[PDB]
């Protein structure tokens, strides 16, 4: 996803902050931010549904309108 | 809720009522007089300010009767 | 605490004592017949340390018939730290 | 061989000391209170010689 | 967060006790 | 179960303790520097805790023989300490370069950052007052201890000192809080303090010994933080010190003290009688940080006005108890965690220097332009440049702030900002579009903090494109209190 | 005394409330198991990688392993328990539907 | 000692006697104090525990009145402390009430 | 009060201890002791004592009153203070406290004042890192003897003295933790200096380690001190680990059994283990003896309580 | 009368946040210990005023001490008689405590003398073991002899 | 009585601040006023302790006691390793 | 076995003292209460002459901290 091309940029900004060309096969591990970004928005999802059900619970609290 | 020399501690049973109390009531209030009760018993504020009463009545009565 | 009194009137009474063995050789016979050593601090708060340890190690020494092989393992926890620390020390070589 | 007494002597006029250091005050405060000193005195034991010298009257 | 009641009755009778160690 | 996170950074602390001292006291190893060897071994003792943290998301509630003793784990625990334990991971991270080329042996201070990140943890779950406290004192006591580290520069030694002397200070007010509370209330418990302080109404019902008790806990806590009107020493603290014990203390200790602050005053003491003095530190912290900002020339102190006066910037949104206002105080302390992290990481970046004040931090538009692009995007996200992250806190803060009605302290956190906002467009120009000014070259940065710096450089600007993540998990937390 | 009751409790079908040790390690799934040997990897490694500056590779390599054994295991622990009580996935309720 | 005057010493003296006898009473009180430990609401069972309690002393400084008072001698210099004379806690014991 | 019947007894003793510990000390070196002054040299402590007193005064320096000269009196007050808690008899103790132990490792916690202060006040630079050491010494074999009456403790109930030596009526906890006894000699001898562990009491290096304006008294009390504090120590060894007032239990038909005489009888073994101990041993320098104190005394002790706090545990003996 | 003379720890306070001299602020800090302990007494708290003495007059104060010696600055009770059947001793009813229910309280100042142990070493070695110990660090293939200066 | 035993507590604590406040200068009494300050919150606890009743005190102090310890351990080496050689 | 003797003997005799101190305890309350009842001549003071519940439940008085110690 949009992770793979973050990865890359996070491993290149990387490289231009220690002076280093924009080089290596760490390029490859930013598959590895590809899996991170799916699990964030995965997690994303997983979050809003707990978030959902604290609502609920909230919801049934306050005095459930009395 | 312990105590000194252990034996429940001297009001963990009004504890325990306070607690019980806002355990199933629904609101702060209406569990307010275990809450005070609990209060006295930790400071004895409404005892020692009776008993500050007696004695203070009785001093006034006491030097009114003597200088008068 | 009752029996504190007796040892709070010793006080006094050891001073007298010692006031009186300070003022016998006082009346007689008249007229005619190294920038620091820190280690020292460090003995020192190890000291301290292990006093402190001491210190808890008492309560746990005299009620633990009580606290049935559960106290008695939290406390093992907790000498297994001071081990720790102790091994740190000895290693580290503040024990010399 | 007895020889021994000779030093043994000054630690018996030092045993003879603690000797008296224990019941001196213990046929001291026997003398101040009718009975020996309690050693296991928790407040129970307070407790009960206070209602027993009201009990007296 | 009432999760104190359930510790207490539930541990009450072990020590920290007035009376019933008593009778 | 329910303490694996603490069994095992406390069981990994003592096998890193033990594996470091038996090395550098080795003969056959050539009295080795153990440092960077327990460091790596730590960091991973943060990961896999942080790994057995994160995955026992349903497990850390797993007892009760915890809860009415001890320490109460929830939701915003759990969330919270997935946090700490990823700031800690940051901290250590972006130290690996002091280890090496500054000339650290010192191994113990890894497992003295470990020991206080274990106590972090339990001050996060801290559900006690004496729990509470032991953890706060815990990490305060390893913090004074590896802020006083450099024994070679007296700068660092006096520096530590006021700390450890400002620390116990505060942790004695703390404590005289505690004790009022407890001694007023004859409980200690969050959970019974939380039934006692319903309906307290200090201001309208006369109860002075909670009062006084609740207001030395409120000025131990913002003696912690460093807010404004206690901070007293916080500039010295942070300049004294070495840079990356700098930035532990500066970073980690906001995020557990103000976890801590959100589980006493939002739970354990709920009412508007207390939020007062927070109300009163905030709007001091912004002006305190936007003026003295303005008038710094270090670096290093000048990151320090700017925590506190961030600092500041949080408070407003606990300035009010609703839910809003609580999740609006989280998402400020993750976008000023993040953006601290990456200052220090910067500023760690710069070991060539001495205590050197932003006209030493020129010519970055020149060597090293990238880092200099990164310090910018830094700084601006401190000042709440739209396009970046630190808006997106200031933003919800004074949303929040509004919507509780409390809208002087929008007000004055909007001109305080707005300040900020035109001293660090003022510092960018002054380091990119002139001032050359003497042009010291920097050794270059390691791979720790290039990729901590960049990513987090990415989070602040990529920030707004999926502010839906930390927006659920800040607002579940506030739920969960 | 002490209790096993959880917040947030059985959202799976519990196993074995409060999995006696002995056996909720020999739970363990060959994904257990692999997540025990992945960590005490990833340790050994750091802890090798970590110690060839000063000299120790060995040493540090067996103190990293020694951490990754110690967190590999409770992180198998963790999910092997989670798994018999009432709180992961738990698909392993075939070895009590069995046995 | 004396007439069965309730010291201390007389007390813990008859202790097992007063376990084995007496022991509804005493436990009815403690019933009652459980309940509700408000003095007055069992003065009665007060009553009731020190007037089986007084009989009993009374009968125990009947028989075997010699020994009653050489044990309660030693728990008056001994204060009620029982290992310190188990002569005097066997022949009061042995000679009438076991 | 009765405190009388405690202190001069007890003086008594410290000055009939100088002579017990010169005499046996020499009869170990096949030479009689002092022998001409009294009938055995029984009159030998007075005669030190009468000259001491009798002796001028250096330089009188009276007007450095208050600050060493009550800190020789604060050492002797504590190291009489700590003889009110221990038994000698049951029912002979002077004040039954339900603490009695911990008040014990407090008297010695300011035993440590005394030494450091009657050491800084004697301004010689020499003698003041002496007297430091000796603190740092004594304060060192502290967390060993704390450790060590952990153990005894755990193997009694209460820090009741009288409790620990009525604990003992089945067995002396001698018999059973004899490698403790070993232990809390070894210490008993290293916290006090009168041991093999006796650098800072090299034979010059003490009467040069305590102070400067000595005057006799200063001399007397410190060695006085040494002694009480001798005589405590070893009526420590008896209380805890050996039974404190307790005979063998055989009931003889030739024994009457009294009390305090059987604990006469055990500090004195105790005390002549001390004189033995100090005859046939080298001194241990101070540097291999701090580095004893840590490195295996404390080790020792904290096995030592470990040991008998499980072995206690898993059978229930405790 | 021994209870109202708390007011000697009250001017012992006073006296060391206003004195110059260190040597009477580490005396009347001994004295604010010493009569907090008979305070401590007088409450029956025994445990806590031995701990005070131990843990502060003579590790703490001895620690001031010698940073001022070295380093010179220049009828109606109703008594239960219930409960009073065990009197349980105050090492025995903190014991029943610290060590089984709030044990992690215990645990975590365990870590808190655990971290004391590690600054005081790494703080104040002083450069005096192998922090420093370990050697010059010079070697020899690493050296141009000095021919060239 | 209980205010006796606690308004002298308090105003000790306040002699701790106190010292904390003008003392800035010398750093040995500020760490006497911390251990006073800290005592007076010790000594605080105890005394709430047995009017409260209450045991969780007397744990509090304790722990408090030997955490105070640790920090004038630290306190002190870091003044000492101040006054450096 | 000797202290859990020692005990027993204290809890058996017990009742007896508790009863004693109930005796003595009331009777010095019913003398508060007359005294009450005298000092606030009952027009002007407390309304309700005992009045000290405060709720459901019965306490000793009131008195210091620690008497026993
Ligand atoms: C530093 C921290 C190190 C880890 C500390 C936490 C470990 C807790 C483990 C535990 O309690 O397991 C009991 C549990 C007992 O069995 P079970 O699982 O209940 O049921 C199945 C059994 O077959 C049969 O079980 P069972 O029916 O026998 O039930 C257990 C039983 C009887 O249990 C036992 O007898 C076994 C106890 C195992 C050891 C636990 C204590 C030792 C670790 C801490 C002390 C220092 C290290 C000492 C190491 C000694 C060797 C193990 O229960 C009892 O009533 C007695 C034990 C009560 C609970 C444990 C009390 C001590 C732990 C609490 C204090 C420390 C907590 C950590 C810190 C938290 C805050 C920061 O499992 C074990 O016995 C083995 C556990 C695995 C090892 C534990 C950690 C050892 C670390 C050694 C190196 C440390 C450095
Ligand atoms: C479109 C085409 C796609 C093609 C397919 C792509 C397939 C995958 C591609 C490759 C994926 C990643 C491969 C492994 C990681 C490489 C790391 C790296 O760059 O090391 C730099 C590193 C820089 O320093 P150095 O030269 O090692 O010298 C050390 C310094 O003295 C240091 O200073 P000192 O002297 O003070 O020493 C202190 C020490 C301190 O050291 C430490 O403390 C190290 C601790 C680091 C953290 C843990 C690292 C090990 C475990 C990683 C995680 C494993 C689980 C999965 C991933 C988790 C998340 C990362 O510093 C070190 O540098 C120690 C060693 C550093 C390397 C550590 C990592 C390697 C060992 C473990 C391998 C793990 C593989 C991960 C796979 C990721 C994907 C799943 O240099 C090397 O390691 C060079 C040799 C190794 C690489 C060989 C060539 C690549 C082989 C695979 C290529 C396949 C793709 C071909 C693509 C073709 C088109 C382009
Ligand atoms: C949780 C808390 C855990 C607390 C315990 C400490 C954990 C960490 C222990 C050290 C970790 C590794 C670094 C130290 C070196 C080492 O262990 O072996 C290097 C060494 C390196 O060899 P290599 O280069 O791979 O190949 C052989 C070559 O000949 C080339 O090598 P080499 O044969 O020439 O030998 C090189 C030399 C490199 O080192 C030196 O030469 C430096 C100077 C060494 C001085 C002598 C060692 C003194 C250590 C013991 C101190 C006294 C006892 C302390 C007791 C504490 C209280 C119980 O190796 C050694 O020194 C030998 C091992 C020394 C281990 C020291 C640490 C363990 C003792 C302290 C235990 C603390 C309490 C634990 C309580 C129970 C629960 C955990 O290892 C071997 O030779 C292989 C055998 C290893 C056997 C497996 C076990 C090793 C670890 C022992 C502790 C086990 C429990 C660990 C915690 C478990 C938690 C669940
Ligand atoms: C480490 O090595 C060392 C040695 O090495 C072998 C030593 O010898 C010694 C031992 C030598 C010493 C002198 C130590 C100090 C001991 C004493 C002086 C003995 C103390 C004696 C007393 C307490 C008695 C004090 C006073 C007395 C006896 C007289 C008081 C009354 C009168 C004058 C009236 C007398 C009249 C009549 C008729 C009798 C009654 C030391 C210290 C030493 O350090
Ligand atoms: C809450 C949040 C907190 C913020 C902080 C969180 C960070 C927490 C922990 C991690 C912190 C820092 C990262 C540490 C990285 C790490 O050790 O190994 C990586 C391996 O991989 C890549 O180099 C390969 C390139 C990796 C690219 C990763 C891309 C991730 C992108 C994420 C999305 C962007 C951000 C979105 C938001 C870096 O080299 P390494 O250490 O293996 O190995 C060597 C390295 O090669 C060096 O140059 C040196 O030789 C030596 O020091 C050593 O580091």
């Amino acid at each position: 996803m949009v992770g793979a091309l973050l990865g890359l940029g996070t491993q290149m900004y990387s490289n231009a902050l220690r002076k280093l060309p924009y080089m290596r096969h760490p390029w490859e591990h930013v598959v590895g931010m590809g899996l991170g970004a799916v699990f964030a928005n995965q997690l994303v999802k997983w979050d809003v549904k707990l978030k959902e059900d604290l609502d609920v619970m909230l919801a049934k609290a306050r005095a459930a309108n009395e | 809720g312990w105590g000194i020399t252990g034996n429940k501690g001297r009001c963990y049973d009004f504890w325990m009522d306070f607690s019980e109390c806002m355990s199933h009531c629904r609101e702060p209030k209406d569990c307010t007089l275990l809450r005070e009760d609990y209060l006295e018993c930790l400071h004895h504020s409404k005892e020692f300010q009776r008993r500050n009463r007696i004695y203070k009545e009785e001093q006034r009565k006491l030097r009114a009767a003597s200088r008068k | 605490m009752l029996e504190f009194a007796p040892i709070f009137i010793y006080l006094v009474i050891s001073l007298l004592v010692s006031l009186i063995l300070l003022g016998v050789p006082f009346l007689f016979a008249s007229n005619s017949s190294s920038r620091f050593d820190i280690r020292f601090y460090l003995v020192s708060i190890l000291f301290l340390i292990f006093d402190l340890e001491v210190t808890f190690f008492f309560p746990w020494a005299v009620s633990l018939n009580k606290i049935d092989l559960f106290g008695f393992w939290s406390m093992m926890a907790f000498l297994f730290i001071l081990t720790i620390g102790f091994l740190y020390e000895w290693k580290r070589g503040a024990l010399d | 061989s007895l020889v021994w007494l000779e030093a043994m002597l000054p630690l018996g006029i030092i045993g003879g000391m603690l000797c008296i250091m224990g019941n001196s005050q213990y046929y001291i405060h026997k003398a101040y209170h009718g009975r020996p000193k309690h050693i296991g005195h928790d407040e129970w034991d307070v407790a009960m010689e206070r209602r027993d010298k009201k009990v007296v009257e | 967060p009432y999760g104190f009641w359930t510790f207490e009755r539930h541990n009450a009778q072990l020590r920290w006790d007035p009376q019933i160690s008593q009778v | 179960l329910a303490v694996f996170p603490e069994i095992f950074i406390i069981n990994a602390t003592f096998i890193l303790l033990i594996h470091g001292v038996v090395f550098s006291t080795s003969k056959k190893y050539d009295y080795p520097p153990l440092a960077s060897n327990v460091g790596w071994l730590g960091l991973l003792s943060v990961l896999i805790t942080l790994l057995l943290l994160a995955a026992g998301a349903p497990l850390l509630t797993i007892a009760h023989l915890f809860w009415n003793n001890l320490f109460r784990r929830d939701n915003f625990t759990y969330f919270c300490q997935i946090f700490l334990l990823l700031s800690t991971a940051g901290t250590i991270s972006m130290c690996f370069d002091f280890f090496d080329q500054e000339r650290f042996d010192a191994f113990e201070f890894i497992v003295l950052i470990l020991l206080s990140t274990c106590g972090m943890l339990f001050m996060i779950s801290a559900y006690d007052l004496i729990a509470m406290y032991l953890a706060i004192e815990l990490q305060s006591l390893c913090f004074y201890v590896i802020a006083a580290s450099k024994r070679k520069s007296e700068f660092s030694t006096e520096a530590g000192l006021k700390y450890l002397i400002l620390g116990a200070f505060s942790s004695g007010i703390l404590l005289f809080g505690c004790s009022m509370i407890y001694g007023s209330t004859g409980a200690t418990h969050f959970d019974q303090l939380a039934k006692i302080l319903t309906g307290y109404e200090i201001t309208g019902a006369r109860s002075s010994g909670i009062f006084m008790g609740i207001l030395f806990i409120a000025v131990g806590f913002l003696f912690k933080i460093t807010a404004v009107p206690f901070h007293m020493w916080a500039p010295d603290i942070y300049e004294g010190s070495p840079t990356p014990v700098t930035a532990f203390l500066s970073i980690a200790p906001k995020i557990s003290i103000f976890a801590n602050i959100l589980r006493v005053f939002i739970y354990g003491s709920y009412g508007a009688t207390l939020q007062q003095i927070f109300f009163f530190c905030s709007i001091a912290s912004m002006i305190l940080g936007a003026l003295a900002a303005m008038a710094q020339t270090k670096v290093k102190r000048l990151l320090a006005y700017s925590s506190i006066g961030h600092v500041g910037y949080i408070c407003i949104g606990f300035s009010c108890g609703t839910i809003e206002g609580i999740q609006s105080l989280l998402i400020g302390i993750f976008i000023y965690a993040l953006m601290t992290m990456d200052a220090f990481a910067i500023v760690l970046a710069l070991r060539q220097t001495r205590v050197k004040y932003i006209a030493d931090l020129g010519a970055l538009a020149k060597t090293n332009p990238i880092l200099a692009i990164t310090f910018s995007i830094t700084m601006f996200s401190y000042a709440g440049i739209p396009p970046l992250a630190g808006f997106c806190s200031k933003f919800y803060l004074f949303f929040a702030a509004l919507g509780c009605g409390a809208y002087f302290l929008a007000l004055v956190g909007v001109v305080t900002s707005v300040i900020g906002c035109f001293y660090y467009i003022r510092l960018v120009k002054r380091m990119f579009f002139d001032t050359p000014r003497t042009w010291i070259l920097y050794e270059p940065m390691d791979r720790n903090k290039s990729l901590l710096l960049a990513m987090t450089s990415f989070f602040i600007t990529l920030f707004l494109l999926y502010p839906s993540p930390l927006f659920s998990v800040t607002h579940q937390m506030a739920l969960s209190l | 005394n002490t209790d096993i009751t959880a917040l947030e409790k059985a959202q799976y079908p519990v196993v074995d409330r409060n999995p006696a040790f002995t056996k909720v390690v020999g739970n363990f799934s060959t994904l257990d198991y692999l997540r025990f040997s992945t960590i005490t990897g990833i340790s050994v490694t750091v802890g090798y990688l970590s110690g060839i500056k000063p000299g120790i590779k060995g040493p540090s390599m067996v103190t990293g392993g020694l951490i990754g054994l110690m967190g590999g295991f409770m992180y198998a622990y963790q999910n092997s328990a989670g798994r018999l009580m009432g709180f992961f996935p738990n698909d392993g309720e075939v070895a009590s539907y069995q046995k | 000692t004396g007439n069965p005057i309730p010291t201390s010493a007389v007390l813990t003296a008859s202790a097992k006697h007063i376990g084995m006898r007496c022991m509804p009473e005493n436990v009815a009180f403690l019933k009652c104090k459980k309940n509700d430990p408000n003095p007055e609401k069992c003065l009665d069972k007060g009553r009731d525990v020190t007037r089986c309690v007084l009989g009993l002393l009374k009968d125990l400084h009947q028989k075997c009145q010699k020994e009653m008072d050489d044990y309660v001698g030693c728990m008056y210099y001994y204060t009620n402390e029982f290992d310190l004379c188990r002569k005097e806690q066997e022949a009061f014991e042995k000679v009438c009430p076991l | 009060a009765e405190i009388l019947g405690i202190i001069l007894p007890l003086l008594l003793g410290v000055a009939f201890l100088v002579l017990a510990e010169r005499k046996v000390m020499a009869f170990v070196q096949r030479r009689k002791g002092p022998d001409v002054v009294g009938s055995f040299g029984l009159l030998q402590p007075l005669a030190d004592g009468l000259k001491l007193i009798l002796k001028e005064p250096i330089s009188p320096s009276s007007a450095n009153f208050f600050l060493f000269r009550m800190a020789p009196v604060a050492t002797f007050m504590l190291s009489l203070v700590a003889w009110a808690v221990v038994p000698f008899d049951y029912g002979m103790v002077l004040s039954d406290l339900n603490i009695g132990l911990l008040y014990l490792f407090a008297i010695s916690s300011l035993g440590v004042y005394g030494i450091i202060i009657a050491g800084w006040s004697s301004n010689s630079k020499y003698a003041f890192l002496g007297a430091l050491r000796s603190a740092a010494q004594m304060v060192s074999y502290e967390v060993s003897i704390g450790l060590i009456l952990i153990t005894v403790l755990i193997c009694v109930g209460s820090c009741n003295l009288s409790e620990i030596v009525m604990a003992q009526k089945q067995i002396w906890f001698g018999i059973p933790l004899f490698p403790v006894l070993v232990m809390f000699f070894i210490s008993c001898l290293a916290e006090t200096n009168r041991a093999p562990f006796d650098l800072p009491e090299a034979e010059a290096e003490l009467v040069a380690g305590y102070n400067v304006e000595y005057s006799s008294m200063g001399f007397a009390l410190f060695f006085l001190g040494e002694y009480a504090n001798m005589i405590l120590m070893s009526g420590l060894c008896t209380l805890f680990f050996l039974g404190g007032w307790l005979p063998i239990l055989d009931l003889p038909i030739f024994k009457k059994i009294p009390g305090s005489i059987w604990f006469s009888i055990k500090v004195l073994f105790f005390l002549f283990l001390y004189i033995w101990v100090r005859a046939a041993f080298p001194r241990y320098r101070y540097d291999q003896l701090m580095g004893l104190g840590w490195k295996v005394f404390l080790p020792l002790s904290l096995a030592w309580v470990v040991s008998v706090s499980g072995l206690l545990v898993t059978f229930q003996w405790l | 009368i021994l209870s109202v003379l708390s007011s000697l720890a009250l001017v012992s306070g006073l006296m060391v946040v206003r004195a110059k001299n260190p040597v009477h602020s580490v005396l009347f800090f001994i004295l604010v210990f010493c009569d907090t302990s008979g305070l401590l007494l007088l409450l029956g708290l025994d445990f806590f005023a031995m701990i005070f003495l131990v843990v502060y007059i003579g590790a703490i104060a001895v620690l001031f001490l010698f940073v001022v010696m070295m380093f010179h600055i220049q009828s109606l009770r109703y008594t239960v008689y219930a409960g009073k059947v065990r009197s349980w001793t105050n090492l025995e009813t903190l014991g029943n405590l610290l060590y089984t229910y709030y044990f992690v309280w215990f645990l975590v100042p365990s870590l808190i003398l655990l971290v004391a142990m590690i600054g005081a070493i790494v703080l104040t070695m002083h450069r005096t073991t192998k922090v420093k110990r370990q050697d010059v660090f010079r070697r020899n293939a690493i050296d141009f002899r000095r021919t060239i200066m | 009585d209980l205010i006796k035993y606690f308004t002298f507590s308090m105003i000790i604590f306040i002699l701790g601040i106190w010292g904390i406040l003008l003392n800035r200068r010398n750093i040995l009494i500020m760490l006497m006023s911390i251990e006073l300050m800290l005592l007076a919150v010790n000594s605080n606890f105890l005394v709430f302790s047995v009017s409260l009743d209450d045991m969780m005190g007397q744990v509090f102090a304790l722990l408090v006691l030997t955490v105070a310890a640790a920090e004038s351990a630290i306190g002190l080496a870091i003044f000492v390793i101040t006054f450096r050689v | 076995a000797l202290k859990e003797e020692k005990y027993a003997a204290r809890r058996t005799i017990l009742p007896i003292l508790q009863a004693e101190e109930d005796e003595r305890f009331v009777s010095e309350w019913k003398k508060y209460l007359e005294y009450e009842a005298d000092v606030m001549k009952d027009v002007p003071g407390w309304k309700v002459g005992e009045n000290v519940y405060n709720s459901g439940r019965w306490m000793p008085p009131a008195t210091g901290e620690l008497r026993p110690d």
